[PDB]
C-alpha cells in the first residue's frame, strides 16, 4: 500500500459546519489489487487529541478527510493545529500510516 | 496539493513500528527537487556537472523528540532500494537527534565518466538518496510528529561545463 | 558526540559514551609469525569492512532479550557474506554498534554484551546437541522467549532462560565480557570494538561462530507519561580488518 | 582549478565533521573525505565557465524592433527578454560596459543614432533631428557588415540597479514610480533606412563586458509579466468573465508520491 | 596583448567563497 | 623519414631471418636485405601524409540539410556519410576537437544556433526559443563568407566511442539501446534564414583536429545500412514479395581462376 | 614449455608459443592521476585473480566459431562474479588462455582474437538493437551457427556470419587485434594478456563488455587417419589486476 | 607560431610501431 497525497497539510475554517472537507487523498493498492478493508482507512491518533475529523469515502478509491462537527473549532481558543495519522489497511494486510496536518484558519 | 504552499518544504515523520522509506531524492539536477534550488538552478545553465553534493537534513520537532534516521545514497546503476537491508549497502550514514538537529550526507562523486549530464538520462544517471527510519521517531506523546527539511549544496570540488539555456525559465508572452 | 567511519559508511551519535575496546586490542591482520596456512589471504578492505545494519527488534514490556551469532549474522550481508561462503577460512574483527533511543519519559536498561564462544545450552532434559538451524539463525537474530516449562523440546532448541545467559552461567556476571549498558536515562547507544578472539588463526566462517552479541533487558521499559510502550532496537555491525583464505566453491547448496 | 581529493582511512573521531547546524546560517564544509574512505584523485576541472565574466558575457538578444516607415526606435533595457533578464536578476547590483551588435536583415543603408538621455529623438525618418551635431551615430550597409559599438558604463552611481526598493518622489507625491525605472536610462537607439531595399527586422545583441556583480539573489522562479515591474501574477484572459483570475506560472513540477521517485 | 582602439572600455573580456556559506563573526 | 636500405652481400647463415611463425601473432621483420642482395639506397620518403592528424584532418562533409520553411535542423554525427564514417571506424576510440564549416547556397542572412545537450531547440523559424541568452549562435551573410567555429572535445569521457559493446540500461529494461547512441551527443545545429533570398541546401563540413586515435580495427568491409547500428545486411526490396532476402554488399571481387591472375 | 601462476591456480603448457601481450602493456591498477571517482577501490587480488576455465566447446567439421563476451563470461565465476554484481563499477585486465590439442594426424587452425568493443551487427533487415540476452550469454559462450537466409530474425539476434566478424568487417583483417593462431601442426594452445582497454577509468561490469574473445576455425579440422572427428576447445580466462569500486546491493533481481 | 584566438582549441593541425606487429612478452 501507499497513501497517495498524504504527507500533507489541511485547512479548516474556524466556524466550520459539520461535514466540511479538509483534504482529499487516495490509496495505491500495491499492484496486486487487494482492496481495502471496508472500515479502513481510518484515523488512529490525533496530535493533541481530537474527534470530528472522520475519513469518508468518495466514489472509487478516493477518500476524504471531513470534520464531523462533534467537536467545535474555535481558533481564538486552542488547539489550532492537529496532526492526524491515517491507517489504510488492505485484505492480505499491509498497513501504511501517513500524517495529515490540519490547520484552523482565523475567521474574522 | 503542496506546490505553491510553504508546506512543500517539509515532510512529517511519526512513530512507526516497522522501518519505512520516508523520502527519495533521485540525483537528477533536472528533477524539480534540485532544479529549483540554488545548486540546481545554477547547474541547469550547464550541460555537464562533476563533483560531490552535500545534503543537510534537519528535523524540526520539540526538544524531547528523538530518533535515528538512515540516509542512504544508492550509487549509479543501482536500483532504488525499497528495503533498508538493501539501502544500507551503498554510501549511507546514520544520524542521531539531540542537542543538534542538522546532519549532512556528502553524496560522493561515483561515476564512470568524468562528467555527469545535467538532464538526467539512463547512461549517466546519478542514483538515489533514500531516507529510512533507522530505529524510529519517538515523540514525547502518543501521536507526536516531526517535520523534516533538507538543503542541498556543492562541495568545493564541484565543477560544471558547457553553458546553455536553462529549462527553468520560459517566455510565452511579450513583456509590456 | 562521536563519529565512526569505516569504508563507505558512517555512524554518528550524540549522547554516546566511551567506545569499549574488547580486551584492549584493536582488530589487526594475521601476522606471519602467527599464520599457519600457506595460501595468500584476500583483503576486501572496503566492501567487506562497512556497517551492515541488521533488522530492528521491538523492545516491549516482557521482551526477554535477543542474541545474534557472529559472523553468522552477516552471512548474507554483501560481499562479506559472499566471501564467507567462497573461502575455506577467515578471520575478522567487528565494530558492534547498538542503537536504542526513547525519550526523557521512558526508563529501562539493556546489558549489551559480546560473548566469545557462547556455547548455548539445550532447552532441557536428555543429552542432545542443539540444532544447527537454531544456533545459526542468520541476521534475523533470535528472540529469547524467556524461561518456562512449556517451551518446545524438539530438534535441539537452545536454552531460553535469559537469567542463566542461556548457557548455565548467571547473568550479572556477564559483565566480565566486553559489554556496555544502554540506560535510557543517560545514553541511547553503545559501541563495542572486538578483535578476532579465537585460539587458531583462521577457521571456517560457517561452522564456527566466534562471538555472540547478546542484548538483555536488564530493567523493563516503562512508558511513563507517553503512550509509547515499545522502542525499536537496531544493531549495526561492521567487520574490520577481515581477511579470508583458501578459496573454493560456494559452501551453499 | 578545483582541489584534489585527499585520501581518508577509517576514522573514529569524537568531533563529528558531519553534525553541523542549519540554524546558524552557514553551509557545511563536509567534503567526501569526512563521510567515506576516499582515494587521492588528481582532479583538474575548472569552473572557468562559471565566473560572472564568462557566465554573462555572451552577447544575448536584448530587444527586437521593426522598421515601420524606414524608422524604428528602441530604448535600451534588458527588461523585455526574460531569458537574459533572469540571468541579470541573479544579482542585485551590476557594473558593466556593454557591446551592442545590430543584426538586421535589411538591405541598403541604415543609420543608428544613440540618443543620450534628456533630448528629443527623431520622431520619424527624414526628420530634421537626424542631422545632429553631437549625438553619436553609426552608419552601415547591412550587407557586408554587422555594426558594433561599445557603450561604457553610464551609471550615475557605482553600479546598475537590478532591483530598487525605493521611489523617486517624496511621500505625498502622486505619480511615484516604484522600481528601477527612474534610477537609470541608457538612452535609446533610433534606426532608419535611407534606401528602400530590405526587410524591417532588427535585432539588438548586447554583450555585458568588464562585469562586476555585487549581491547574489534567488534566481527568478516565475515567468515575468511586465517590465521594470517584478510582478508575477499573470492575468491570462482579460476579455472573458474571468479576468480576475490570476495564474501563477511557476516551474515547480509535482511528483505522484514522495518516497517513490 | 594589444589594444587596437587605445581605450580601456574597448578591450575584450576581462578576468573567496566564504563571504557566503560562512558569514559568521 | 623511412630508413635507408643497407647493403647485403651473399650470406650463408644458420639463423634464417625468413622462417618466422604466423601462429605467434607477430609480423615478420624481414626487410629485403634478408632475402636478396641490396645496394645502399639513400631513401628519403616520408609517411607524413599517413599520420592520423593528416589522415583524418581534411574537413569532410558530415551532413546535409534543406531549409524547408527558412528552418532546418541537424544533430551532429558522423554516421550519415559512409566515406568518413569508414575512416573513423578505422579506430575504436577517438579524441578530437572539430571545426565546423557551413557551405550554404542560400543568400540573405542566416543564423546557426548550437544547442547544447538537454534543452529544447527551436521547432521552427520565428520560434520564441531563438531569442536565447546562452545558447551560442552564429550569424552570417552567406555571400561574402563561410561561417566556421571550433567545438572543443565535449566527451564525458577521455575519448569518443566509435564502437560501444554495451547498453545504457540494466538487464530487465525494455528500451535498451545498443551501440554508441547513448554514449554521447554533441548537441545539434538549428539553421534558419531571416531573409527570403537564396536556396535551401546547407552542407556541414567538419574537420577533426588535435586527433588522438586509440585502438585500430579492421576497416569496414561492407556498405552500411543504418546509423549507430553497424548492421550490414541490406534489405533491398521492402515492397516486393522478397523483402526477406538480404543482400550483402561487400567489395570482394572474384577472379575466374586462381594461378592465372 | 611455459607456466603461468596467478593466485591459487597454475597453467602449464608444453608446445606453446610466445605469450601475446595486447598492445605491449601489462594490466595495471588505476593510477590516481587517471581516476575519477572518490571512493576507495577494492582489491581482491587472490580470489578474483585466478584462472576460471569456462565450458569446453566441440570443434567439429562445420563449426563456424564461438565468441565470449568479457567480463560477462565470468559474471557467475566465483568472487569475481560476486564483485561484478555488488559494485557499481570495475576494471580488470585478463589473461586469456586457449587450449586445443588433437594429434599428429589432425589438421586445421583457429584464429583466436580479442576484440575490444565488438559491437555485434543485427541478424539482418530493419534497424533493431541486438537483444540484451544475446550479447550477454554468460560463460556458455555463443556458437556462431554460420551465415544463412534462414537464421531467426526475432528479438535482435546478433549476426551469425563469421567471415564478416559478425560486425561488418572482413575476417583476416582481424589480425590487427591482439590475436594468435592455434595450428594443430605446431602448437596446441595460445595465451593472450590483455590490459583494461576502455576510454574511461571504470565502468559498470554488467552493462558494458570491453573485450570479446572470438575463436574462428580458419581451416577445418581434418581427422586424417584416425577415427576422431572432433576435438574439445577450452577457454581458461583469468582476471588480473582487477579492482572494483562503488559498493551497492547486488545488481541481480 | 602565433595563436590569434588566444586559446588552445583554436589552433591549427597539431603534429613506435611495435605495439602491434610485435605484442609479445
Amino acid at each position: 500500500l501507499h497513501l497517495i497525497l498524504l504527507p500533507a497539510t489541511g485547512n479548516v475554517a474556524e466556524n466550520s459546519p459539520p461535514g466540511t472537507s479538509v483534504h482529499k487523498f487516495s490509496v495505491k493498492l500495491s499492484a496486486s489489487l487487494s482492496p481495502v478493508i471496508p472500515g479502513f482507512p481510518q484515523i488512529v491518533n490525533s496530535n493533541p487529541l481530537t474527534e470530528a475529523f472522520r475519513v469518508n469515502w468518495l466514489s472509487g478509491t478516493y477518500f476524504e478527510v471531513v470534520t464531523t462537527g462533534m467537536e467545535q473549532l474555535d481558533f481564538e481558543t486552542g488547539p489550532n493545529i492537529f496532526d492526524l495519522q491515517i491507517y489504510v489497511k488492505d485484505e492480505v494486510g499491509v498497513t501504511d500510516l501517513q500524517v495529515l496536518t490540519v490547520q484552523v484558519t482565523d475567521v474574522n | 496539493g503542496e506546490v505553491g504552499k510553504v508546506s512543500m518544504y517539509y515532510i512529517t515523520v511519526t512513530k512507526k513500528t516497522v522501518t519505512e522509506r520516508i523520502l527519495v531524492l533521485p540525483l537528477e539536477m533536472s528533477n524539480t527537487l534540485f532544479a529549483t534550488t540554488l545548486l540546481g538552478e545554477v547547474l541547469n545553465y550547464y550541460a555537464n556537472w562533476s563533483g560531490s553534493i552535500t545534503i543537510t537534513f534537519m528535523c524540526v520537532c520539540d526538544a524531547f523528540s528523538t530518533g535515528k534516521f538512515l540516509v542512504a545514497y544508492t550509487p549509479p546503476g543501482g536500483k532504488l532500494p525499497e528495503d533498508r537491508k538493501q539501502a544500507m549497502l551503498g554510501v549511507h550514514i546514520i544520524w542521531d537527534l539531540g542537542l543538534q538537529s542538522s546532519c549532512t550526507i556528502v553524496v560522493p562523486w561515483i561515476s564512470s565518466g568524468f562528467y555527469r549530464r545535467t538532464k538526467a538520462d539512463s547512461f549517466t544517471h546519478g542514483g538515489y538518496v533514500s531516507l529510512w527510519y533507522q530505529t524510529a521517531f519517538v515523540p514525547p506523546v502518543s501521536g507526536g510528529t516531526g517535520s523534516i527539511l533538507a538543503t542541498c549544496s556543492a562541495c568545493p570540488d564541484m565543477s560544471v561545463r558547457m553553458l546553455r539555456d536553462s529549462p527553468m525559465m520560459e517566455q510565452k508572452n511579450e513583456l509590456q | 558526540l562521536k563519529q565512526i567511519t569505516i569504508g563507505n559508511s558512517t555512524i554518528t551519535t550524540q549522547d554516546s559514551l566511551h567506545t569499549v575496546l574488547a580486551y584492549g586490542e584493536w582488530p589487526t591482520y594475521l601476522s606471519d609469525i602467527d599464520a599457519t596456512s600457506v595460501d595468500k589471504p584476500t583483503h576486501p578492505e572496503t566492501s567487506a569492512d562497512r556497517f551492515y545494519t541488521l533488522d530492528s527488534v521491538e523492545w516491549q514490556v516482557g521482551s526477554h532479550g535477543w542474541w545474534w551469532k557472529l559472523p553468522d549474522a552477516l552471512k548474507d550481508m554483501g560481499v562479506f557474506g559472499q566471501n564467507m561462503y567462497y573461502h575455506s577460512m577467515g578471520r575478522s574483527g567487528f565494530i558492534i554498534h547498538t542503537q536504542c533511543n526513547a525519550t526523557k519519559f521512558h526508563s529501562g536498561a539493556l546489558i549489551v554484551a559480546v560473548i566469545p564462544e557462547h556455547q548455548l545450552a539445550y532447552v532441557g532434559g536428555v543429552k542432545v546437541n542443539v540444532g544447527y538451524d537454531h544456533t545459526h539463525p542468520g541476521q534475523s537474530g533470535h528472540q529469547i522467549r524467556g524461561p518456562s516449562q512449556s517451551n518446545d523440546r524438539s530438534g535441539g532448541k537452545p536454552d531460553e532462560d535469559p537469567l542463566f545467559n542461556c548457557n548455565g552461567t548467571l547473568l550479572g556476571n556477564i559483565t566480565i565480557f566486553p559489554h556496555q549498558i544502554i540506560n535510557l536515562r543517560t545514553n541511547n547507544s553503545s559501541t563495542i570494538v572486538v578483535p578476532y578472539i579465537n585460539c587458531v588463526p583462521m577457521d571456517n566462517m560457517l561452522k564456527h561462530n566466534n562471538l555472540s552479541l547478546v542484548i538483555i533487558p536488564l530493567v523493563p521499559l516503562r512508558p511513563g507519561s507517553s503512550g509509547i510502550n515499545s522502542v525499536p532496537i537496531t544493531v549495526t555491525i561492521a567487520p574490520y580488518k577481515s581477511e579470508f583464505s583458501g578459496a573454493m566453491e560456494a559452501q551453499r547448496q | 582549478v578545483v582541489p584534489d581529493t585527499k585520501p581518508s582511512g577509517p576514522q573514529h573521531t569524537t568531533k563529528p565533521s558531519i553534525l553541523g547546524a542549519m540554524e546558524i546560517g552557514a553551509s557545511s564544509n563536509a567534503t567526501p573525505e569526512s563521510t567515506i574512505e576516499t582515494r587521492y584523485v588528481y582532479n583538474t576541472n575548472t569552473n572557468a565557465e562559471a565566473d560572472v565574466e564568462m557566465f554573462l558575457g555572451r552577447s544575448a538578444l536584448w530587444g527586437k524592433v521593426t522598421l515601420t516607415r524606414q524608422y524604428a526606435k528602441w530604448e535600451i533595457n534588458f527588461q523585455e527578454q526574460a531569458h537574459i533578464r533572469k540571468k541579470f536578476e541573479f544579482f542585485t547590483y551590476l557594473r558593466f560596459d556593454m557591446e551592442v551588435t545590430i543584426v538586421t536583415n535589411n538591405k541598403g543603408l541604415m543609420q543608428i543614432m544613440f540618443v543620450p538621455p534628456g533630448i528629443d529623438h527623431p520622431e520619424t525618418h527624414d526628420d530634421r533631428k537626424w542631422d545632429s551635431a553631437s549625438n553619436p551615430s553609426v552608419f552601415f550597409q547591412p550587407k557586408s557588415g554587422f555594426p558594433r559599438f561599445t557603450i561604457p558604463f553610464t551609471g550615475l552611481a557605482s553600479a546598475y540597479y537590478m532591483f530598487y526598493d525605493g521611489y523617486d518622489k517624496p511621500k505625498g507625491s502622486d505619480n511615484n514610480e516604484y522600481g528601477i525605472a527612474p534610477t537609470n536610462d541608457m538612452g535609446l537607439l533610433c534606426f532608419r533606412t535611407l534606401d528602400n531595399s530590405g526587410g524591417n527586422d532588427v535585432k539588438i545583441y548586447v554583450k555585458p563586458k568588464h562585469i562586476t556583480a555585487w549581491v547574489p539573489r534567488p534566481p527568478r522562479a516565475t515567468q515575468y509579466t511586465h517590465k521594470y515591474s517584478t510582478n508575477y501574477h499573470y492575468k491570462p484572459n482579460s476579455s472573458g468573465p474571468d479576468e480576475h483570475v490570476l495564474k501563477d506560472r511557476h516551474f515547480i513540477k509535482t511528483r505522484p508520491l514522495i518516497s517513490s521517485a | 596583448n594589444i589594444n587596437y582602439y587605445k581605450d580601456s572600455a574597448s578591450s575584450g573580456l576581462s578576468r573567496d567563497p566564504s563571504k557566503f556559506t560562512q558569514p559568521l563573526v
